[PDB]
C-alpha cells in the first residue's frame, strides 16, 4: 500500500469456486493484475468500526482522488474497446438484441425508446441505446479540433439531458480525465449514483461486446508492399546522410558546433538523424494503415497500445541506447567482433534499423538484449531506495 | 408440414443434411441440446482390487471412465439417484470386470475388448464397449511385464453431458448458415479483396451467388442451415438426432406442464 | 564433391558431433 | 517496528483474485470457505432474535 | 391536427460517402425557395443516392405526449408514413446568421442535419419532430 | 504415458488409432501426414494429439519391479 | 535441472555503482546467454553459460 | 527458392549410402 | 570454424569440406569421427575470451563467402558456427526469440524453471520432498534445433492447446 | 503461460455448448484477451500460432530456430494452399445464439505450461488460532494456521 | 466447505418450485419469470418464439452470473392478453414445431437407407 486508496471497504456477496471476484473498474487504484497477485481481507468486530468503515472507506465517496485532483478510477481495456466500437455513427442495433440490452440495464425504467428509424425498419443507434445507462440531467462539451456543431470527423463530445447528439465515445470522454464523464456526474448528482453508472455501462457493452466479438493477429501487423518499400528507402536514404556527415568528419573540416566537443558533435548529429528516421517511417506505417486495423482501433480507442509500439511492430526499431550514448566500443576499436576496426556506421554500432516481424540479425538482438539488461537494472536499484525515501 | 430436412450423405457414424423453415434459435438450441443433454451410459465408480503397474491409479480410473459403452437400451433403465434402490440394482446399473496378466516375455497390451459384462444384462442391449477398427482390439488402456497384475470392478451409472464429459455422444459438431454473407453478419477483415483473400464455402453452390449489384436486402431472414453431426459411436448418428430432438421438447413440455400446475 | 563448400544448413551435423563427445555437465565432470 | 507499529493480526484472509464484470465496485466475492472460517459477533436484540435463532 | 410543420423540395448537389459503410453526407438546395439549404445524413444502404436526385422532404412533428413505442400496427394508417424513408429525431441547436436567415440543428441518434431559411422564421420549429423522404 | 483417449478438444475417441499409426510408419514407409489423412482424422484438433503425443511408457516400463 | 546445473555467481558487496558488471558487456558475447537472469538484487550477477 | 519451412535426414543418409 | 586464406580455388574459404561433413553423419548413423578426431587436423579451433581482440568473425559461412523477407571486409579468420548458439538453455526454448522483446525473453526464461511436465524417469522410485508430473505431456509443435539436443523432445514441459485470442465479453 | 512471458490465471470455466465455435467445430480449449498483445510486444506468440497451424495441418512438425529465414509469407502462402484464410483468421459462431460473429477472430493452437503457483496452496485465512509465545500474537506460517 | 459441485447445475429445485411468478410493478401487464436449472439453450428459444408472436410487446431474458444456472425473462403485452397465456401458446407453438421436424427426419432417413 502506498497513498490514500488500496484500504477500501467493500459489501461482500458470497460465491462459489475458491478464490476472490472483484470489479474490473477498481482494478487500477489497487494496481494489480491477474497474473497471480493477492489481496488481504479484514473483517470489523464491532458497531463503531463497521460504520465509520463504511462511511469513509466505502469505495464510491473516493472516486476523486485527493491526491492529484481528478478521478482515479474510470472504465477499462475491454469496455473501453467495445464503448467506442459501439458508438460510432457506422453501426445499428435490432429490435431483439436492444430488448436484451435494455432489460440488462438493471434500473431501466420499462419505457422503450423510439428508434432513430422507423425507416422501413426498426433500427437504433449505439449512442441512442447508451443513453440509456447515462441518467438525466447531465450536460458535457468537448469541442476539439474540429467540430463546427456540424461534426464531420465525429470528434468532441455533446450530451443534452443524459442523451449524447453527437461524438465518438472514447477516453477523453469516459475514462479518468479532468473533464470527465465520471468527474461530472460525481461532482453534480451524488457520489454514489457513479457506482451504479459502471455498472450500468459495463454490463451493457459487454454484452454487446459479446454478441459481436473483436480479436486481432498477424495481419493487422504486417504492412503494405509500396509503403515498405518507402519505409526501405528512407531508411537508405538517412544511411546516406550519415555516410556523408561522417565523410566531412573524416575529412576534418565540420563546424565544431559551440558549447560541444567535436565527437560530441558527430554523434549529436548522428542520432537525431536515426531518431528522425524512426519517426518518419513509423509516421507513414500509421497514416498507411488501415481503418480495419485492430491494434490501430485499440491504439485510437484509448486502451492498450501506442504510436511508437506500431512504429516498432512493423517499421523499425531504432537506434538501441546505453545511457544517451550509443553503444560503446567494449572490445577495444569496434563494437563487437564482427567488424574491422574503427567503425561508425549505425549497424556496427547499434542502429537496429529491422522490424519485429521480420525479426533482428544477431548482432541487433544483442544491442537489443542491452537495452532492456539497463532498464531492468535501473527498475531494480530505483524501488529500494524509492521505498526507503517513502518510509 | 413446417421444418423440411434434406440429407446430403450419411454414414455409419456422421449425417450430414440441410434444415430449412425453421429460425435460428431453434437450430442453435437443437444444436446445444445434442451436444450437452442426451443420457447415456458410461462407467462410473471403479474399485481396484490389486494395482502392480507402472500406470497410475487415477490414470486407470480416469482413462476407464472414457471408453465409450453400447448405449442403445439406455431408457429401459433408469437413474441410480431416482432409484427404489440402494447400491447399484442391476435395475440401475451395470458392472464391469477387467484381468489382465503379465504372461509373455513381451509387453502385454490391455484392450477395452477385455473387460467382460458380469451383472444381470436383462436382454438389454447394453455396456458392451464399441470396437470401430477392423483389428478386434478396443482401444488402448494399459501395457504389462511378466509381473504386474490388475484386478479391477466397475460400475456405470446414467448420467449426462452436462456434468461431465464422459456422458458425451456429440464428440464433434458442424453449422453454417449463408455462406454467401448475404445476410450481412460479418464483413471480412482484409487487405486487397474480400472475395480473393477468403476461401470460398463448401456449401457456396447450393444457393446461388449474390447476383452482383442489386441492393441490400434488408427484409430478409436467416434459413437453411448446414448441419454436420459426427458420433462418436455410443449409440448410433440417427439415434442422436432423433433423441435430442426428443428431449428438447420433452424439457419444453415439462416447464409447460410445471406451469399449468402452478 | 567431396571438397565443396558447406551451405549453412550443415552445421548442425557439427553441433550433433560436439554434443556426442561433450555432454553439457562436461565442464563439472572435468 | 515488527510489535508495535505493526504486527500480526487476526479475522483476515488470502487469496488470488480474478475479475468479473457482474459485481459493482462496492461489492466483492468471497468463497464460502472464507465466509465459513471468519466470523462477525452480533448482539441478540427483540430486532434479530428470530433469525438469529434459526442461524444458530 | 399533427399536421407538416415544414415541407419542400430538394435537388442533391452531391453526395460524400463519408468514409464509413452505411452512412453519407448528403447537401440539397431547394429549387423553390433560392436561399433554403440542406445538409443531412443517410443510411444509405436502405436508401441509395446519388447526384441531381430531386427529394422531398417533411418535418411532422407527430403521426395522426407519448408513451413506449410500439411495433408498427399494421392496420391503416391515416399518418404521415405514406413515405420511403422516416426518422426520427431531436432539435439541439437554433442559430440567426445574416439577421434573416435561421439555422436549426436536429440530431438523429448520431446522424445530423441542418436548414437554413428566412420566410417561416416563427411556423419554423419546437423540440424534436420526425423526418419523411419519399423516393 | 499412453496415447489419450478421446481429444480434449473434440472427444473422438484416439487410442485405438495409436499402434496402428505406428504400424504405417513402420513396414508401410508411408509419410506421417498422409498416414494420419488415411487413418481418417479430417479435422485438426484431433489430429495434434496423434501427432505429438510421446510414448514415455515403456521408457517407464524397461525397470524390473517385483 | 539442466539450467541449474550450468549457472555462474559473482559476489560484489552491499549496493555498488550502475556499469559495474550488473550491465551486461560487450565480451560476454557467445559465452553467456544475454537472455537469461533472475530479475531482483541478482540482475546481472547470476548468469548462464 | 523453397524457404526450408521443417527438418530432414534420411534423404541424405541414403545420398551417402550410395555415394559411398 | 578456422577459415585459411589462400585457396587454389581463388578467394577464401574455411577449411572443413563436404566430405568431412559426409564422414561425421556416416558416424553418426552408425549407431569413427569424434569432435576430437576434428580437432586434430585443424579445423575447428577453441577460442577464449580474448583473442577476439585479435581474430574476425563471419556470421553465416556465405555472409561475405563469395565475392521483401529481411535486411541483412574480405580478411575473414574465423566463422562462427552456428549464431543461434550464443543463447542458454532456457532462452533456446523460446519459439522464435528474434522476434519480440528482449525483457520479454527474460520474463519467459525466468518462469520456464517453475514450469512442470517430468523431471526424470526414475521418478517412481525416488523418494522426494515434492514432485509434480502431468498426465499426458506433450512434444510442442514449434520447436527449435538446440531442444533436440536439450532432450526437450523426450521430456516435454507442457501440454498444446486450440486458443483464440478473443474477448468473450468477461474474464 | 506461455513461451513468451504471458503468464496469467483462469478467470471462468465454461462447456462447449456456450463456448464460441467455428464452422468445422473446432471449439477452443481458451481464451486470452486481444489487450495482451500489444503493449507486451510479443509478436512471436503470434508466429508460433500460425506456424503451428501449419505444421498440424501438414504433420510435418514445425521449426522455429532464431536467425534462419523463415517468414511469415512463406507460412501464409502454404498454410493458404492447405485451404484456410492466408493470415489465420476465422469466421466464428456465437455459441450462444448461434449467430455470426462479426468480427473473424485469430485461432490456432499453440504451446503452454501449466505453472506451479496453485491457488489451493495460497488460500488461507484464520479467526482466533493459536498464539506466540514471547510476544503473544497471532503466530507466522500458512501451514501453521497463522494470521 | 461448502462450496458447490455440478449436482445443483441441471437437478431441478430441491424442496423448491420450476419458477416463481413475480409481477413486475413498472409497467402495465408484465411479469418476470425465474426459471433455474436452465439457461441459454432453451431462454433464447423461448425469447424468440414468443417475439415471433405479434400480440407481446416485449420478451428478453438474462442470465446473471454464469456461477448459477438460473435466468430469468420479462412479458409484457397489451391487455386482455394474459402474459402465462402467451408463454403457454408460445410453449405449444414449439412443442408441434419441432415434433413436426421430428417426423420429417425419419420419413428422411428411412428414405436415405436405399430399399
Ligand atoms: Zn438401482
Ligand atoms: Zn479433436
Amino acid at each position: 500500500s502506498l497513498h490514500k486508496m488500496s484500504m477500501m471497504a467493500h459489501r461482500v456477496k458470497v460465491i462459489p469456486y475458491s478464490t476472490f471476484r472483484l470489479n474490473l473498474s477498481v482494478t487500477s487504484p489497487y494496481n494489480a493484475d491477474f497474473d497471480g497477485d493477492e489481496m488481504n481481507l479484514h473483517v470489523p468486530q464491532s458497531e463503531e468500526t463497521r460504520a465509520e468503515l463504511s462511511q469513509l472507506c466505502a469505495v464510491p465517496l473516493q472516486i476523486v482522488s485527493p491526491q492529484s485532483n481528478k478521478p482515479c478510477m474510470g472504465i477499462v481495456q475491454d469496455t473501453l474497446c467495445g464503448i467506442r466500437k459501439l458508438t460510432l455513427r457506422d453501426t445499428f442495433i435490432e429490435l431483439d438484441q436492444v430488448l436484451n440490452m435494455l432489460y440488462w440495464v438493471p434500473d431501466w425504467d420499462g419505457v422503450i425508446p423510439t428508434p432513430a428509424i422507423i425507416k422501413p425498419k426498426p433500427l437504433w443507434s449505439g449512442k441512442q441505446i447508451l443513453s440509456v445507462a447515462i441518467p438525466n440531467g447531465i450536460h458535457l462539451q468537448r469541442f476539439d479540433e474540429g467540430t463546427t456543431l456540424l461534426s464531420p470527423k465525429d470528434n468532441g463530445m455533446l450530451i443534452i439531458d443524459g442523451q449524447i447528439i453527437f461524438g465518438v465515445v472514447e477516453k477523453k470522454t469516459v475514462g479518468s480525465s479532468n473533464g470527465g464523464l465520471i468527474h461530472v456526474v460525481t461532482r453534480e448528482k451524488g457520489p454514489q449514483v457513479c457506482a451504479k453508472l459502471f455498472g450500468n455501462i459495463q454490463k451493457v457493452v459487454n454484452f454487446w461486446l459479446l454478441h459481436n466479438g473483436f480479436s486481432t493477429g498477424i495481419g493487422d501487423t504486417i504492412a503494405d508492399g509500396p509503403t515498405m518499400r518507402e519505409i526501405t528507402e528512407t531508411i537508405a536514404e538517412a544511411k546516406k546522410k550519415v555516410l556523408d556527415v561522417t565523410k566531412e568528419a573524416q575529412a576534418n573540416l565540420l563546424t565544431a558546433k559551440h558549447g560541444m566537443t567535436l565527437r560530441e558533435s558527430f554523434e549529436d548529429n548522428v542520432v537525431r538523424f536515426l531518431n528522425e528516421a524512426r519517426d518518419k517511417a513509423g509516421r507513414l506505417a500509421e497514416v498507411n494503415l488501415k481503418d480495419l486495423n485492430n491494434v490501430k482501433q485499440m491504439v485510437m480507442a484509448g486502451s492498450k497500445g501506442s504510436f511508437i509500439n506500431i512504429a516498432q511492430m512493423s517499421a523499425c526499431v531504432g537506434q538501441q541506447s546505453v545511457e544517451g550514448k550509443r553503444i560503446a566500443f567494449g572490445f577495444v576499436d569496434r563494437t563487437l567482433p564482427h567488424f574491422s576496426k574503427d567503425d561508425y556506421s549505425p549497424e556496427s554500432k547499434g542502429f537496429v534499423e529491422n522490424s519485429y516481424l521480420r525479426g533482428l540479425t544477431p548482432q541487433e538482438f544483442f544491442f537489443h538484449a542491452m537495452g532492456g539488461r539497463e532498464g531492468l537494472i535501473d527498475t531494480a536499484v530505483k524501488t529500494a531506495e524509492t521505498g526507503y525515501i517513502q518510509r | 408440414e413446417g421444418p423440411q430436412v434434406k440429407i446430403r450423405e450419411a454414414s455409419k457414424d456422421n449425417v450430414d443434411f440441410i434444415l430449412s423453415n425453421v429460425d435460428l434459435a431453434m437450430a442453435n438450441s437443437l444444436r446445444r441440446v445434442m451436444i450437452a443433454e442426451i443420457p447415456t451410459l458410461a462407467i462410473d465408480s471403479v474399485e481396484v482390487e490389486t494395482n502392480t503397474t507402472v500406470l497410475a491409479d487415477e490414470f486407470i480410473a480416469h482413462r476407464l471412465g472414457l471408453i465409450p459403452l453400447q448405449s442403445m437400451d439406455i431408457e429401459q433403465l433408469e437413474y441410480s439417484r431416482d432409484c427404489f434402490c440402494e447400491d447399484h440394482c442391476d435395475k440401475c446399473s451395470v458392472v464391469l470386470t477387467l484381468q489382465a496378466f503379465g504372461e509373455s516375455e513381451s509387453t502385454t497390451n490391455v484392450y477395452s475388448k477385455d473387460l467382460v459384462i458380469v451383472s444381470n444384462l436383462m436382454g438389454r442391449n447394453i455396456g458392451h464397449p464399441i470396437i470401430q477398427d477392423k483389428e478386434g482390439n478396443g482401444v488402448l488402456i494399459c501395457k504389462l511385464r511378466k509381473g504386474q497384475e490388475l484386478k479391477l470392478t466397475c460400475v456405470a451409472k446414467k448420467g449426462i453431458a452436462k456434468e461431465h464429459a464422459k456422458w458425451g455422444p456429440a464428440a464433434a459438431i458442424e453449422f453454417e448458415y449463408d455462406p454467401w454473407n448475404k445476410l450481412k453478419h460479418t464483413d471480412y477483415w482484409y487487405e486487397q479483396d474480400s472475395a480473393k483473400e477468403w476461401p470460398q464455402s463448401k456449401n457456396c453452390e447450393y444457393e446461388d451467388p449474390p447476383n452482383e449489384g442489386d441492393p441490400f436486402d434488408y427484409k430478409a431472414q436467416a434459413d437453411t442451415f448446414y448441419m454436420n453431426v459426427e458420433s462418436v459411436g455410443s449409440i448410433p448418428v440417427d439415434q442422436v438426432v432423433v433423441r435430442g430432438i426428443d428431449t428438447l421438447q420433452k424439457k419444453v413440455a415439462s416447464i409447460l406442464l410445471a406451469l399449468t400446475q402452478m | 564433391d567431396e571438397s565443396a563448400p558447406i551451405t549453412a544448413e550443415d552445421s548442425w551435423a557439427v553441433i550433433s558431433a560436439f554434443f556426442r563427445e561433450k555432454g553439457l555437465v562436461s565442464q563439472q565432470l572435468d | 517496528r515488527g510489535n508495535l507499529m505493526g504486527k500480526r493480526v487476526d479475522f483476515s484472509a488470502r487469496t488470488v483474485i480474478s475479475g468479473d464484470p457482474n459485481l459493482e465496485l462496492d461489492q466483492v466475492g468471497v468463497p464460502k470457505s472464507i465466509a465459513k472460517t471468519l466470523t462477525y459477533p452480533e448482539v441478540v436484540t427483540p430486532y434479530n432474535i428470530d433469525r438469529l435463532t434459526q442461524l444458530v | 391536427m399533427s399536421n407538416t410543420l415544414f415541407d419542400d423540395i430538394f435537388q442533391v448537389s452531391e453526395v460524400d460517402p463519408g468514409r464509413y459503410n452505411k452512412v453519407c453526407r448528403i447537401e440539397a438546395a431547394s429549387t423553390t425557395q433560392d436561399q433554403c439549404k440542406l445538409t443531412l445524413d443517410i443510411n444509405v444502404e436502405l436508401f441509395p443516392v446519388a447526384a441531381q436526385d430531386s427529394l422531398t422532404v417533411t418535418i411532422a412533428s407527430s403521426l395522426n405526449a407519448t408513451r413506449s413505442w410500439r411495433p408498427p400496427q399494421a392496420g391503416d394508417r391515416s399518418l404521415a408514413d405514406d413515405y420511403d424513408y422516416v426518422m426520427y429525431g431531436t432539435a439541439y441547436k437554433f442559430e440567426e446568421v445574416s439577421k434573416d436567415l435561421i439555422a436549426v440543428y436536429y440530431s438523429f441518434g448520431g446522424l445530423l442535419m441542418r436548414l437554413e431559411g428566412n420566410y417561416r422564421n416563427l411556423n419554423n420549429l419546437q423540440e424534436n419532430a420526425y423526418l419523411l423522404i419519399r423516393r | 504415458m499412453i496415447v489419450p483417449v478421446r481429444c480434449f478438444s473434440c472427444g473422438k475417441v484416439v487410442g485405438d488409432k495409436w499402434e496402428s499409426y505406428l504400424n504405417l510408419l513402420q513396414e508401410d514407409e508411408l509419410d506421417e501426414g498422409t498416414a494420419l489423412s488415411r487413418l481418417g482424422l479430417k479435422r485438426y484438433c484431433c489430429r495434434r494429439m496423434i501427432l505429438t503425443h510421446v510414448d514415455l511408457i515403456e521408457k517407464f516400463l524397461r525397470y524390473n519391479p517385483l | 535441472t539442466l539450467s541449474h546445473l550450468r549457472r555462474t555467481n559473482t559476489p560484489i558487496g552491499r549496493d555498488g555503482k550502475l556499469a559495474k558488471p550488473r550491465q551486461l558487456h560487450n565480451t560476454h558475447w557467445g559465452l553467456v546467454c544475454p537472455a537469461e537472469t533472475p530479475e531482483g538484487q541478482a540482475c546481472g550477477l547470476v548468469k548462464n553459460l | 527458392t523453397n524457404a526450408s519451412p521443417f527438418i530432414k535426414r534420411d534423404r541424405m543418409r541414403r545420398n551417402f549410402l550410395r555415394m559411398r | 570454424f578456422i577459415v585459411e586464406d589462400d585457396e587454389s580455388l581463388g578467394h577464401k574459404e574455411l577449411k572443413v569440406r563436404k566430405g568431412h561433413i559426409a564422414k561425421l553423419m556416416a558416424t553418426e548413423y552408425q549407431d569413427e569421427y569424434t569432435w576430437s578426431s576434428l580437432l586434430n587436423e585443424g579445423l575447428v579451433e577453441y577460442i577464449d575470451a580474448e583473442e577476439e581482440e585479435s581474430i574476425l568473425i563471419a556470421m553465416q559461412p556465405e555472409d561475405l563467402e563469395p565475392a521483401a523477407k529481411r535486411i541483412r571486409a574480405t580478411t575473414f579468420t574465423h566463422c562462427e558456427i552456428h549464431p543461434s548458439m550464443i543463447l542458454g538453455v532456457a532462452a533456446s526454448i523460446i519459439p522464435f526469440p528474434d522476434h519480440n522483446q528482449s525483457p520479454r525473453n527474460t520474463y519467459q526464461s525466468a518462469m520456464g524453471k517453475q514450469a512442470m511436465g517430468v523431471f526424470l524417469t526414475n521418478y517412481n522410485v525416488r523418494m522426494d520432498t515434492m514432485a509434480n508430473i502431468l498426465y499426458y505431456p506433450q512434444k510442442p509443435l514449434g520447436t527449435t534445433r538446440a531442444m533436440e539436443y536439450l532432450k526437450f523432445r523426450e521430456l516435454p514441459a507442457g501440454q498444446n492447446a486450440i486458443v483464440a485470442i478473443a474477448c468473450y465479453s468477461g474474464y | 503461460a506461455s513461451r513468451h512471458g504471458q503468464k496469467g490465471t483462469i478467470g471462468i470455466t465454461y462447456r462447449r455448448e456456450d463456448m464460441p465455435f467455428t464452422a468445422e467445430g473446432i471449439v477452443p480449449d481458451l481464451i486470452i484477451n486481444p489487450h495482451a498483445i500489444p503493449s507486451r510486444m510479443t509478436v512471436a506468440h503470434l508466429i508460433e500460432c500460425l506456424l503451428s497451424k501449419v505444421a498440424a495441418l501438414s504433420g510435418n512438425e514445425g521449426d522455429a530456430s532464431p536467425f534462419t529465414d523463415i517468414t511469415v509469407e512463406g507460412i501464409s502462402k502454404l498454410l493458404r494452399e492447405h485451404g484456410y484464410q492466408s493470415r489465420g483468421f476465422e469466421v466464428m459462431y456465437n455459441g450462444h445464439t448461434g449467430k455470426k460473429l462479426m468480427a473473424q477472430i485469430f485461432f490456432g493452437p499453440t504451446y503452454y505450461q501449466r505453472l506451479r503457483h496453485m491457488v489451493d496452496d495460497k488460500i488461507h485465512a484464520r479467526a482466533r488460532g493459536p498464539m506466540q509465545v514471547l510476544t503473544r500474537q497471532p503466530v507466522e506460517g500458512r501451514s501453521r494456521d497463522g494470521g | 466447505m461448502n462450496a458447490p459441485d455440478r449436482f445443483e447445475l441441471f437437478l431441478l429445485g430441491e424442496g423448491e418450485s420450476k419458477l416463481k411468478i413475480d409481477p413486475d410493478t413498472k409497467a402495465p401487464n408484465a411479469v418476470v419469470i425465474t426459471f433455474e436449472k436452465e439457461d441459454h439453450t432453451l431462454g433464447n428459444l423461448i425469447r424468440a418464439e414468443l417475439l415471433n408472436d405479434r400480440k407481446v410487446l416485449f420478451a428478453a431474458y438474462k442470465v446473471e452470473h454464469p456461477f448459477f444456472a438460473r435466468f430469468k425473462l420479462r412479458i409484457q403485452t397489451t391487455e386482455g392478453y394474459d402474459p402465462k397465456d402467451a408463454l403457454k401458446n408460445a410453449c405449444n407453438s414449439i412443442i408441434n414445431k419441432l415434433g413436426a421436424l421430428k417426423t420429417n427426419f425419419e420419413t428422411e432417413w428411412n428414405l436415405q437407407t436405399l430399399a
